[PDB]
This record gives structure tokens, sequence and C-alpha cells, in this order.
RNA sequence: UGAAGAGUUUGAUCAUGGCUCAGAUUGAACGCUGGCGGCAGGCCUAACACAUGCAAGUCGAACGGUCCGGAAGAAGCUUUCUUUUGGACAGUGGCGGACGGGUGAGUAAUGUCUGGGAAACUGCCUGAUGGAGGGGGAUAACUACUGGAAACGGUAGCUAAUACCGCAUAACGUCGCAAGACCAAAGAGGUUUUCUUGCCAUCGGAUGUGCCCAGAUGGGAUUAGCUAGUAGGUGGGGUAACGGCUCACCUAGGCGACGAUCCCUAGCUGGUCUGAGAGGAUGACCAGCCACACUGGAACUGAGACACGGUCCAGACUCCUACGGGAGGCAGCAGUGGGGAAUAUUGCACAAUGGGCGCAAGCCUGAUGCAGCCAUGCCGCGUGUAUGAAGAAGGCCUUCGGGUUGUAAAGUACUUUCGCGGGGAGGAAGGGAGCGACGAGCUCAUUGACGUUACCCGCGAAGUAGCACCGGCUAACUCCGUGCCAGCAGCCGCGGUAAUACGGAGGGUGCAAGCGUUAAUCGGAAUUACUGGGCGUAAAGCGCACGCAGGCGGUUUGUUAAGUCAGAUGUGAAAUCCC
């Protein structure tokens, strides 16, 4: 599955964070609601940095927390 | 009720009577019964006649009396020691008397 | 293990089985896989006994489905 | 029948399978102590008298498939290093 | 094709607002009233305590004895005794008990519901490939002895297998490097040189599962900051497998008003009922899943139960006891007692269907198939049905003229109950036997209800009946008695000499054992209103400014297109809702 979002922090090594963000109506009244998740995604080359708005895609669990890798960088920089 | 049952059983404590409110004047009679549910409420005593002493327990219906305020409960006769009314020719279905032969 | 046996719609005065394809574990009446034909015991309600659909069951014959010893006897009638 | 000896049986069964692993811990952890130390040629010998043992007890339900192969690879992991 | 509420706050009116009434359902009942027949259904209250019986066995084509039965011998007869053989119990050996059946406490959680993913497994069964050479070892039964009241136990001796182990062949598979080395396996039975049953290893199929993920899943913040393995990294340990799941070291984060944490409640779902729809409530019967069997905890053996008739430990109870020490636990079926307003035969039986084991024969199976008790409900008949005199009696009503009940209120016949006699169903045929290789197939026989109900035919007596209510809502009237007196009442009220609402009587309405009554669930309420609403005076705008997040926001162009929309495909749990 390809995910777009945002570099919201490029603190930890070969690790950044994804912050993808969605619109879907409400169950009941019907009206969008935004909702936001965080995903660790692996970045060996530590090529992404923070304001990057990069894909994310599926691939084999790195780790517990990390189950997504960098595929490629839509943009430049947008903090 | 509590448990919402239909009918609940309970020892009385005393078998008083109340009288009327400003409408009326009599003297009807009461008992303040011990339902199981854990509650002290009191019950009326339909009948021209009852025997209903200390140690009665009687089963209770559920009836707001208009002239009694706070009997919101009715004694169920011809259950339990409650002997149902004797000569009742009318009301048999309430109160509980046999068909006489 | 799939087998190969009788469903009994059994109701007051109204015998009819449907010979269907399930696993040997779902109950008599249970969710079965899929239905080759039918069977009337009386044979009243429609003049045609029995549908055994042989292609179908020649299908599930040999996929490991092994029928029961009443259901073979409906079965080898064709 | 005597549903003891299914019971008897069971107990003795883990003595065994007990024993087979101490052969194990015992000759692997000599392979791996010989290559510390450098001897090559007592080492592998070692190493040749615990491959056998951990597939034996492959055959049989004491250390099955998986983690038979697994001991193997270990093994011969960490003899290849210290030597 | 789908939408008509009413009563009560005023002296009167409108508005607001809460309560209340008839509806459907519930594994019920009490009060008084009983005939029958089909179908269906039954502790919804104490997981309270339980007498008694039952709830899994089956194999001698695994092996020695005992019990039961048959046949043939040594004998003149008897005693005694020998051989062969059938079934099975005791034992040894194999398989099964984690399937089915019961209950819902516990449980808010991927537990479940819906769609996917993969770091997996799968006895018996099915398809395909290859193989089964040689050898060694162990423990019971049995025999002898001893201990104990019993349970049961100790020692010595003999002995077999499809019980265990060592070595080869390698179809293959496994492991390092890269493109090398290592590792398997028990027969038996016969129509025995031909098959049958079974085994060893590998791949696949079928089917059933472990695990992970997105979304969805009640009430309260008078429950808010919380958290130390707690969040992440490396390595290791552990498991069938991912994972701090567990350990060492390092980093220091992680989560929260899209409300974590805590507390309360409840098996969940599909569904059930209701409603025009939306929605609400519920989820009892049946089907799927989950969890639980003296209370609590834990582990082993296994494909699978952490496992009711398996085991270990802690606690309580009951029973047995020469008290030394043991035996159990029906929230399994029936049933008992207690509780309660209250809910049943400690009945009959296996042929059918289905299930377990066996080649088969055959065995097991209160799973189930039926009967009994109780109108608890529904369908064709509660207090009657049909017939019947311009109608002389009795009950009922009455303006006292009359009218009404009109088998007569008598009888008679009945739908035709009940009851008796006969026949006796499946809405299912085999097991067995004959032909055929006791295989397929064909043929034939026995057994009927479940160790006799239903229905059909015949005979045949009329063969009970009561309660509630009659002011209004509620359909159904006066006289008499009493007299704010006694009493009635859900609400509005009624009764002080004409009371249809008090008690009685005549009459009438309802029910036609139902109808009333009591209790419980849903909507009407557009009274939270998304569809359906309001805030000057009726309940209701923050005192103001400003400002964060958020919401909303002018115009033009291009890319992406995530949202949104469209086609196809997979799943659409099953069941149901809807038709």
């Amino acid at each position: 599955r390809t995910l777009q979002g945002r570099v919201v922090s490029d603190k930890m090594e070969k690790s950044i964070v994804v912050a993808i963000e969605r619109f879907v109506k409400h169950p009941i009244y019907g009206k969008f609601i935004k909702r936001t998740t965080k995903l660790h995604v692996h970045d060996e080359n530590n090529e992404c940095g923070i304001g990057d708005v990069v894909e994310i895609r599926e691939c084999r669990p790195l780790s517990k927390t990390k189950s997504w890798t960098l595929v490629r960088v839509v943009e430049k920089a947008v903090l | 009720a509590l448990e919402a049952c239909p009918q609940k059983r309970g020892v009385c404590t005393r078998v008083y009577t109340t009288t009327p409110k400003k409408p009326n004047s009599a003297l009807r009679k009461v008992c303040r019964v011990r339902l199981t549910n854990g509650f002290e409420v009191t019950s009326y005593i339909g009948g021209e006649g009852h025997n209903l002493q200390e140690h009665s327990v009687i089963l209770i219906r559920g009836g707001r009396v208009k002239d009694l305020p706070g009997v919101r409960y009715h004694t169920v006769r011809g259950a339990l020691d409650c002997s149902g009314v004797k000569d009742r020719k009318q009301a048999r279905s309430k109160y509980g008397v046999k068909r006489p032969k | 293990m799939v087998t190969i046996r009788l469903a009994r719609h059994g109701a007051k005065k109204r015998p009819f089985y449907q010979v269907v394809v399930a696993d040997s574990r779902n109950a008599r009446n249970g969710r079965f896989i899929e239905r080759v034909g039918f069977f009337n015991p009386i044979a009243s309600e429609k003049e045609e006994g029995t549908r055994l659909d042989l292609d179908r069951i020649a299908h599930w014959v040999g996929q490991g489905a092994t029928i029961s010893d009443r259901v073979a006897a409906l079965i080898k009638e064709v | 029948k005597s549903a003891k000896k299914r019971a008897i049986q069971s107990e003795k069964a883990r003595k065994h399978n007990a024993s087979r692993r101490s052969m194990m811990r015992t000759f692997i952890k000599k392979v791996y102590a010989a290559i510390e130390a450098g001897d090559k040629a007592a080492a592998q010998k070692a190493f040749n008298e615990m491959q056998p043992i951990v597939d034996r007890q492959a055959a049989k339900g004491l250390i099955h498939k998986n983690k038979a192969a697994r001991h193997k690879a270990n093994l011969t992991a960490q003899i290849n290093k210290l030597a």
C-alpha cells in the first residue's frame, strides 16, 4: 500500500516518522473528518529529512514498529 | 418491585389503621411490609375484613390508594397467610374467595 | 474428509434428501459445499425420483470426495 | 486400557530426551571450547560427534527438524569463527 | 403504494411540560371461573445444597488363563479325565476419552463483527514418486513369597510383538561456501507366488486452525495527565512462528480532550420484536464463535484438551471409618429439597436417520425417536352447536304498556366429542440369507411404531359451567336499601331522600376459560428535532475585547490525484432483514 505523508521528525537513525493524513465522512453525520497517523518508515540512506513529503509502501517488517519503507520523495520541503 | 417483578413477598411489621384524605373519612386497613427486596413500604388491605397479624407475611401486588397518600401497593388476598374474604359473593376474582357450593 | 451424503430436508410428512458434497465434520443439515442433486424416498412430489447430475459428482469423485453407502446406491443408479 | 501405562511412559520419555540434549550441550561446548583454544583437529573431530547426535535426535521426537538445523548452523558458525 | 391518538394543570382560553391509556413479546405465575381435540411449549427466582440410576467402549485375523456353550475320545456303566471349538468376562497389548451434550458466571477485548496479509501447522482421508537389507536390547501377563482391615503394595524368577535402539541403500531433504558435505524406515492376514490391511521418506490436494493488520463495537470525567521496560536501537534467550514476549547494554522516548488511564455494566454476533423510514429494544428457541464444570491456581502427555467421568497443590463441605486412613461433588439427563407468585414423567424404546470402532459379522449410542403430567400458548367446538310453538311456565329487563333469554327455559339429533372393539402408517429400508470373488449390482425374507401413537373402519351415551363489569374513557339498566353514612375511584369525580360510579336484586355487556387483572419491552415525543426544533417577554446566547487550534474563504494556470466518482474482479460468513 502506498501512503503519502510528511516527515515530522528525523531524530532517529535510518528511521523517519511520516505523518499521513486522510479525509473520511462521519458514519452518522456524514461530514468530512480529519484524521492522521504516524508511521515509522525505513530510510537506510538517511536521504529523507524533516519537511519532506514522501511516499510510503508496505514492506517486510524491519521491526515491531517499522513495517514500511521510503519509496520516493514527492517534493523538497514544507515544514 | 425493584427487580421489576410482578409480585413480591414480605413480612408485616404492624397492622394499623389509617384515615383517608380531605375529601374522605374512614378507617382504611393498612400494614407496613418488609419485602424481600429490602424495602419497608405500606400496603392497603382490600376487603371488609382480614386476618393479618404481626407475622402475617403477605405477597404485594402494587397499587396506589388515592385516599391514603403513600400506600402505592395493594395486598394480594388468597395467597400465604392472607385468608381470602369470607362470604364474598361478588369480587371473588379479587381478594381470593372460592365459589361456594 | 470431504464426503458426499444426503441432506434431509425432513419435515412432518415431507422426506427429501439432498445428495451434497460436504466435509464429514459439518452437521448432517449444516453448511454444505455444493449440491449435486436430490432424492425422494417416496417419489411423490415429482415423477423425477432423483437427479444425480453425473458430470457434477464425477468431478468430486477423484478430488477426494467419498460417497456414503446409501448415497452410493442412489448415485450408482444415475 | 491402563491409563497409568501412558503416564509412566510419558515421564520416562522426558527422561530420555533430557539425556540426549545433555550430550548435545556437553559436546557442543567441547567443540566451541576446542575452537576457542585454537585446536583445529580435536575441535572439528569433536564437531563431527555433535552434528550426527543432533540429527539423530531429529529422527525421533527429541529435537525435531527446525531446532535441529538451528544448532547445526550455530555450532558450525561458532567454530569457523574462533578458529 | 408509505404517516387518522386520546385523558389530566383554567372559572374559561392558548402555549409549555410531565405523567397516563388500548399494541406486540416474555424458558411464568397468583386470584376466581373447566369439556374436549391438534400442534407447540415448561424453575426468567439460590452456579443453593443434593438421595438414587444413567451420561464410552470396542477388538481373540495381538497373547496366555477363568467363566458360559457345543462336538469328538480313553470306559461295559459311573467317577475321573483328554482333544477340538464358539462367545465373552478378568489380565496383557491396540485405539478412543480434547467429538457430542450442558451452562453463561466471567469478559470491552482484533473477544466478536467485516475485509485483507503472512514470519505457520494440519492425525485419519485423497493424488503422485521412491523404499522396506542385516542385528541387538527391555518391561508385564504368568510363577513363588511377604505386608495390610481395606485401597493397595514390596521382593524374587520366566517371557513375545505393527513396543525401543545401533548400521546400510537416498528417490530426496538439510547445512557452509557457493554453487560442497551429511541423514530414513515394524508386519500381519489370506480365495498365499497373487492380492488384501498396515508401515518409512518426500511433494501436492482436501479440510480444520495458530498468528498479524485497516475499520466498526455500551454508560460516566463529580476518572485526566499518565508511563520505566515504559517507548525505540543492537545482541542474545525463547517458541511451530513475529514480537521487550524475556534478559544484558545503549538511547530516552512513547501515549493523551480524534479523551489514554480508572470505574460501572453486559457473553458476542447473526438475528428477535417494533417502526413508513431512520431508529429503538432485545439477542430466549435454532445456527457460528467465545468462556466455564466443588472454589482458586498450575503443569504434563498430545494433531488438537492446560483437558466433566486425567493428574498435581491450596481451601471448604458431605459421607465411610476397628479414626490408622479413605470415597466424592447433577451450571450432564430425569428427579428431590430449599427458595419462590411459579414451571412436569426418578416413564418406554432403538427398528429409522445420524455418530464412534471393526474387513466384515457385529457391538455401543435416554444423540434421538415417542409416551405421560400442566389448557402455558396457538388452530377446528368453555359455559354450546343446529333444530324449534304468533310463543300457555322460569330466569333477565321494564317508561309496568311491554319486551328479552326464545334446544322451552322439556325434548331430540348433531361438529361429533369422550369410551369400547378391530386394523394399524411412515412422511426410510437394511442388518441376515440366495446369485455374483461373503466386492459392485441384482433378488428375497423377517421385523411396526419407539418393545402399538396417528389415521381408517365399527359401536356408541348428550354427556359440566362461571367469572369480570354496566358514571365518563369502556360496549352494558332501574328498582330497593343506605344516606358525606357506609363506601367507590387510573384521571376528571360521585354520595347530604329520585346517586345508573355504595350493598343487594331483575336485566344487560365482555370473555366464550378466555376474558379481565398484575408485571415486563417498543413507538406516539418534531419533548435533543441528521430527516423534525428553538434562545426580546414563555426554559435558553456567553458582560466586553482580543486571540490559538479548528471551521469557512476571492481569482487564474499546471502537475500529482490522496479524498471523491466510475468499470471489472475477489469476498461478501452462513443465517436474516427485503421480495
